[PDB]
RNA sequence: UAAUUGGAAUGAGUACAAUGUAAAUACCUUAACGAGGAACAAUUGGAGGGCAAGUCUGGUGCCAGCAGCCGCGGUAAUUCCAG
């Protein structure tokens, strides 16, 4: 159960990361 | 007194935080927690990610 | 005496300087210790 | 002189990068908002928001590996005191 | 260039400058001077009519002598030599100006921190012979973080120096040193001697004139919080209450002072904080005529009717629908019946029946007011009127700062024409005791310690607490070791800090962010930069700067610097999950190629099963996972790495254990204490070990 | 537990004004003279809504159900889904959120599920064209209210989605001392599970009554069919008069009845529009408590608002007697100088109000 | 720069009157705000449109 | 190039005196004082690497990338890539 949490949040905190980075670079 | 009654229970509280900084820290608050340092079968109860 | 004194740190106010030589302090020495160092090289390039 | 609107690139992982150093300052005489490097990332601790900064020209001679072209400006003084005076612990930031 | 210029209606070429050089060189210099003039826009909120006395607070080392310095300034402004000055004193220095002096104690940081939040103007005297002591430097650092007052330093002991050449060099050093602490171009006045018990008139006259044109700027904290300085202290209790209850009572206390900053609301029951006593609340608000009235102000009062001897005030020292609405005895049924002569839970208000409305609204001619040669003219006029209605907002300065400043200035006199109509009765309640109204506000539940141990020499202020500020949540602040202070700050080690109007020690915790994925606590402070921190205590607004100290007891100072931690607050909640890293170490006792059996990290075979699939790593830097609990010994487990682990190698499993914030809170209660120096709170971790002789 | 209110009147209003102030209240003797005394089900359901958006609030109900204790916490918010009970419509739950909408720690992304219209409480169209425009004037710019599924009594099954993204520090100080001039009359006629012809019939009745007035009259004809239309059939119309120059909107609404004439209801609401406008000055009678609050919780400054005495009823005074018991703010009322009407200017010094919760 | 915008018009009022006579005599041979102006252009167009 | 050493020198400053000056001050003179890094404590910009039981991002193992004032303990605590 903790595997499915530790994986899923870490995927969200990278999938939210590249969006927040690429929104900086184009602006 | 009114203020003195607050300062007594502060002085009651001030010793306990002093008598915790003296003390040995909890098994989990250390690093390199070897399985003989922590109590046997205590890892499941704590629950960490 | 009761009167509190300035610390040498807060007097000169030099914070976080990297370590330096003793030989930047007197330019006529660094000219001397360069030429005396650059005369050893001259014995090594030519004879 | 300009007003610190917000601090760009706080969320950058890689410390002392080029994305990290950027603050977005609006000029006071025009209201045009513009980005400016604040040199040596540990400096970013000194600027907060609404902090009256002097902008200068950045004006690099040759490009680096990770630089961001279009960062025209660099920040020199903040609340009247120099960042390089702050970074060397000479003066302190007035409020 | 021939046709580009002619495109504009006026000849482009005809308008030119005789000199390119002068026009261009002057243009850049003038622009730099302007840009310099521009500053971010603020609000004053101090009245044009009745301004309060700008509080000026002499500070400095005690052996120099500031009492004799304030006696040589009030004797040249009111021509009335005083004696044994104690407490705050108000003197009229001008036709509209009247400053209020306030001798700080030099020995007490508990009052030195207290005064810098309220001092409008601070006079700092540094001994010429001894330069700057620690107390001056400590006061300057605390004042800057809270909000910089206008500083006018002075330099006593100038007379002593044997050689003028050495004296001139010393003056330049102090002048240059003063520029770095304050703003360059600011010169501290020098006083040659105190032979007659007062300074020379010529030096004092320049100092008095220089202070008069100070024109102090508006501090951010002072225009958000209603504050006041207590002029005279009064207890209002029956001695029969004292004789019966036997000195145990909390005393009903009336206090007197000038309000400042923002209007303190006149409905009794706002909570308001004595600096150094605790959170109180107001009980009764009354306004009495100010003792010191400016001569211009007195002339106006005399004219309406149709005090020269006393020019100073030192009390501590010895010589309608709406009034039908706001009643509660009237029912709202009766309110409208008194005005002509229902639950809010339903949203649609009460109409009449469609039978009654359709007969009423046959004609729309009642509501037609709200819609959109002589004859011709009329028509034209009508059209014009409609054009203004159709395009008025779109149709209706050179510098943006000047404009957005008009958003404040037009907002000022639209209070003033509003307050003027009210003014005798409605304005006072709406006014809510505006700044400089010398108010008599009384208290209750002030402790017995405050009236017994009182001396007028220390000040007492009020902070009108915002409803934000009244609670107690853990705050997210960020702070650093103040770089004068030698040792670094420790996590979970008590620190007296002045946050808002309150001074208190709490137990902070110093919490970095591991590249913004969590809040990991450190154990110490990053010794040259801001670290994100957290501490229990009272709540405040974000972007509030505080300035926290170590031991504030004057019995235990030494020669170290007292101010240790400065910073602002980021946000506030009631719960921050806060993480200490712990790692579980283990050792392999049987390796293979690419698969290890690791012992003594987990105690039971069931404990392993709570942790399987965990990304184990080693010292050497190879990764892996732990897969199955080995059975026949109770503790061990098989784990597949990426490459062959050694025997000499130490596996570590990263993990996170949440911690808490210890909810200790302790207002300093400095002037409730008898001695009023040497208030001793919670000891440091190092100090307790020495007392208990532990290692 | 220090401010005490009597009676179940304006119950969702009193929780709002305690929450923004942070002053704890205790509302006792709620419906004590009933065969089923105490709270209703939805009033309990509304107290679950304030708990979901505010961390730290303590809510206590006595075991007779007539005494409710509420020490307010700070507005956190975030995103969540509230289930609305079938007694009261989803719109009724939405109105209290708008008052605390610009002040939360995060964005309000609150999903409402239930019945979406009734006789008493606000329809979705009324909130979108009435409450939202008032919020925009103060300074709540990026505020919205989306419709996913539209419901109707008695089963409903409809969904709206409150999304508020402007998180401002205070409402700006409004000055409206001019009666706004109505430019256009715009209304939306909706219907679920029933004939498209009825919606057309409703539009014909409203236009005929409003034909005499000279202004552009456009009623959007919105027809809903399928699963999106909702579990139970029904219809309604909402009409909105608006002024382009000052962005002021006036409205009136009603829904269809069990057997109603759609020619009559289209004629009725347009009469209820003009009756509302005839009593109005710069607001409506159902937009006025949203704007009275925003002058109070606006910053420490005098606002002005031109209001009319026909708006001033028994209900309006109970609004101003709930504010004085919490915020202690007298609302000064001066006559206007125009001798043709009895308008009065409502001037309020706003209490100095901030965002406790927003991060910097 | 005979004609300019002075810091204070009232101080130079006597000079401005004197300057006007010189400017009129020199420019006599030939003879022998915008936002308000925009409304004026709009109003004329609107009046012409209504008449049409 | 030196991780023990050796005595010499000098004014920056402090200062009798004389000189200076209208009188002072400084300079020019000159008694007595005044140099070993822990001073009597050179700066202001620049090029380049290295470190953690640190963090983050990507990846066809153990790598590549960004980077790192943050580690586990600890601030009277550490002597620490001597800094």
């Amino acid at each position: 159960f903790e595997a499915r949490q530790r994986i899923e949040e870490k995927n969200k905190e990278s999938s939210d990361y590249h969006a927040k980075m690429a929104h900086i670079v184009n602006t | 007194s009114s203020f003195e009654k607050q300062q007594i229970e502060i002085r009651k509280q001030i010793e306990q935080l002093e008598n915790e900084a003296v003390a040995e820290k909890k098994w989990s608050l250390k690093g390199e927690v070897k399985a003989k340092d922590r109590p046997e079968d205590a890892l499941l109860t704590e629950e960490l990610e | 005496d009761g009167k509190r004194a300035i610390n040498y740190q807060i007097l000169k106010n030099k914070g976080l300087t990297p370590k330096r030589n003793k030989d930047n302090r007197n330019s006529r020495v660094k000219k001397r210790k360069k030429y005396q160092k650059a005369q050893k090289k001259l014995k090594s390039v030519r004879a | 002189k300009g007003i610190v609107l917000e601090k760009l690139g706080i969320e950058s992982k890689q410390p002392n990068s080029a994305i990290r150093k950027c603050v977005r300052v609006q000029l006071i005489k025009n209201g045009k908002k513009v980005t400016a490097f604040v040199p040596n990332d540990g400096c970013l601790n000194f600027v907060d928001e609404n902090d009256e900064v002097l902008l200068a020209g950045f004006g690099r001679k040759g490009k680096a590996k990770g630089d961001i072209p279009g960062v025209r400006f660099k920040v020199v003084k903040v609340s009247g005191v120099s960042l390089l005076a702050l970074w060397k612990e000479k003066k302190e930031k007035p409020r | 260039a021939k046709k580009k210029l002619h495109t504009q209606g006026h000849n482009a070429k005809a308008f030119a400058v005789a000199a390119p050089g002068k026009m261009a060189r002057t243009m850049q210099r003038s622009s730099d001077v302007n840009e310099r003039k521009l500053h971010v826009p603020m609000v004053d909120r101090t009245p044009e009519d009745d301004p309060p006395p700008f509080i000026v607070a002499v500070v400095g080392p005690p052996g120099t002598g500031k009492t004799t310095l304030i006696r040589s300034l009030v004797r040249r402004m009111t021509k009335s030599t005083l004696n044994d000055i104690q407490g705050p004193i108000t003197v009229v220095s001008g036709k509209h100006r009247r400053l209020t002096f306030l001798e700080c104690p030099a020995d007490d940081l508990n009052a030195m921190i207290d005064i810098a939040k309220i001092a409008d103007l601070v006079l700092l005297l540094i001994d010429g012979n001894f330069g700057f002591e620690m107390e001056t430097m400590e006061f300057l650092n605390i004042a800057q973080h809270h909000g910089m007052p206008r500083v006018l330093g002075v330099a006593t002991h100038l007379d002593l120096f044997k050689s003028q050449s050495t004296l001139r060099a010393s003056k330049k050093r102090l002048k240059h040193r003063f520029w770095t602490e304050v703003y360059q171009g600011a010169k501290l006045f020098y006083l040659s001697g105190v032979i007659n018990g007062r300074y020379p008139d010529r030096e004092i006259l320049n100092l008095s004139r220089f202070i008069s044109v100070m024109k102090f700027r508006p501090l951010k904290w002072r225009n958000e919080h209603p504050y006041m300085l207590a002029d005279r202290f009064t207890d209002l209790t029956h001695p029969e209450l004292i004789e019966t209850q036997g000195l145990q009572i909390d005393r009903k206390v009336a206090i007197y002072g000038y309000l400042h900053g923002t209007p303190l609301p006149s409905a009794p029951g706002t909570r308001v904080h004595i600096a150094g006593v605790g959170d109180f609340s107001v009980a009764q608000i009354e306004k009495l005529p100010d003792p010191c009235p400016t001569p211009f102000y007195q002339q106006k009062l005399d004219d309406f009717e149709r005090d020269k001897d006393k020019l100073i005030y030192a009390p501590m020292s010895d010589v309608n629908i709406g009034k039908l609405i706001y009643m509660d005895n009237i029912s709202p049924e009766e309110c409208i019946r008194r005005w002509r002569g229902v639950d809010l839970e339903k949203f649609v208000p009460y109409f009449d029946t469609f039978e009654k409305l359709a007969k009423k609204w046959k004609s729309v001619d009642a509501i037609k007011e709200r819609f959109l040669r002589e004859m011709n003219a009329a028509k034209k006029e009508k059209l014009r009127a409609q054009f203004e209605i159709e395009e008025g907002e779109n149709f209706k300065y050179d510098t943006w700062y000047e404009l957005q400043k008009a958003k404040i200035s037009k907002q000022l006199e639209i209070n003033n024409i509003e307050y003027q109509e009210m003014t005798p009765e409605q304005r006072q309640r709406i006014e809510g005791f505006k700044a400089g109204s010398y108010v008599r506000i009384v208290f209750e539940k002030v402790p017995m310690e405050f009236v017994k141990n009182f001396n007028p020499k220390f000040p007492i202020v009020m902070g009108g607490l915002l409803p934000t500020e009244i609670k107690f949540g853990i705050v997210k602040a960020r702070l650093r070791r103040h770089r004068w202070h030698k040792k670094i700050l420790k996590t979970n080690d008590p620190l007296v800090l002045s946050l808002g109007w309150r001074r208190f020690q709490t137990l902070p915790i110093y919490t970095t962010t591991d590249s913004r994925t969590r809040t990991r606590m450190l154990k110490y402070t990053p010794e040259h930069t801001y670290c994100n921190a957290a501490f229990y205590g009272p709540l405040c607004s974000p972007n509030t700067p505080f300035c926290g100290v170590q031991i504030v007891a004057n019995s235990d100072t030494g020669n170290g610097f007292r101010i240790a931690a400065t910073g602002i607050v980021e946000e506030i909640d009631v719960n921050i999950e806060i993480v200490k890293k712990l790692k579980l170490v283990g050792f392999p006792y049987k390796i293979f190629k690419n698969t290890a059996f690791i012992k003594d990290m987990f105690s039971s075979a069931m404990e392993v099963a709570r942790f399987e699939g965990a990304q184990i790593k080693t010292v050497s830097g190879i990764r892996g996972e732990i897969k199955r609990a080995l059975s026949k010994p109770e503790g061990h487990y098989r784990a597949a790495f990426e490459d062959k682990i050694l025997m000499s190698d130490i596996v570590i499993l990263r993990s996170w254990y949440p911690v808490r914030v210890k909810k200790f809170y302790n207002p300093v209660t400095s002037l409730l204490l008898k001695e009023k120096t040497e208030w001793k709170g919670l000891r440091l971790t190092g100090q307790i070990r020495a007392a208990m002789n532990l290692e | 537990k220090y401010t005490t209110f009597q009676g179940s009147q304006n119950f969702r209003l009193r929780i709002v004004l305690a929450t923004l102030s942070g002053k704890p209240i205790k509302i006792e003797k709620i419906r004590s003279g009933d065969l089923n005394p105490g709270l209703k089900d939805y009033e309990v359901s509304f107290l679950r809504l304030i708990e979901s958006v505010t961390n730290g609030s303590v809510i206590e109900i006595s075991y007779t159900g007539t005494t409710v204790i509420y020490r307010p916490g700070i507005i956190v918010g975030g995103a969540s889904t509230h289930i609305c009970p079938s007694s009261k419509p989803v719109g009724y739950f939405v109105e209290p959120m708008l008052y605390l909408a610009p002040f939360s720690k995060k964005k309000f992304s609150i999903l409402f599920k239930g019945i979406t219209a009734s006789h008493n409480d606000a329809g979705i169209e009324a909130i979108k064209w009435g409450l939202m425009p008032v919020m925009e004037k103060f300074g709540v710019r990026e505020c919205a209210l989306h419709t996913l599924k539209r419901g109707s009594p008695p089963l409903g099954g409809g969904e709206v989605h409150l999304v508020v993204d402007s998180l401002i520090a205070q409402p700006i100080t409004m000055h409206e001392i001019d009666r706004p001039i109505i430019s256009s009359i715009t209304g939306v006629a909706y219907s679920t599970r029933v004939s498209p012809s009825l919606v057309n019939r409703m539009i014909d009745g409203a236009k005929k009554v409003l034909k005499n007035l000279q202004c552009e009259v456009n009623i959007t004809a919105d027809v809903w069919r399928g699963e999106n239309s909702g579990k139970s059939p029904g219809w309604g119309i909402t009409l909105v008069a608006q002024s382009k120059q000052k962005g002021w909107s006036y409205f009136a609404e009603d829904i269809g009845d069990a057997g109603s004439i759609p020619e009559e209801l289209g004629e009725k609401v347009a009469c209820q529009l003009l009756e509302e406008i005839s009593k109005s000055a710069a607001v409506g009678r159902n937009q006025l408590p949203l704007a009275i609050v925003y002058m109070v919780i606006g910053k420490e400054d005098i606002g002005r608002l031109r209001i009319n005495k026909e708006q001033i009823d028994e209900r309006f005074i109970i609004l101003l007697r709930d504010i004085k018991k919490i915020f202690n703010t007298e609302v000064f009322l001066k006559p206007v100088d125009e001798a043709d009407n009895e308008d009065m200017i409502a001037t309020i010094k706003g209490i100095g109000f901030t965002n406790t919760s927003k991060k910097i | 720069g005979t004609y300019r915008k002075r810091f204070n018009e009232k101080a130079r009022s006597g000079h401005m009157a004197k300057l006007k006579e010189l400017k009129r005599i020199r420019n006599k041979q030939f003879t022998r705000s915008k936002v308000s102006r925009l409304k004026k252009k709009r109003l004329d167009k609107f009046i012409e449109h209504q008449l049409k």
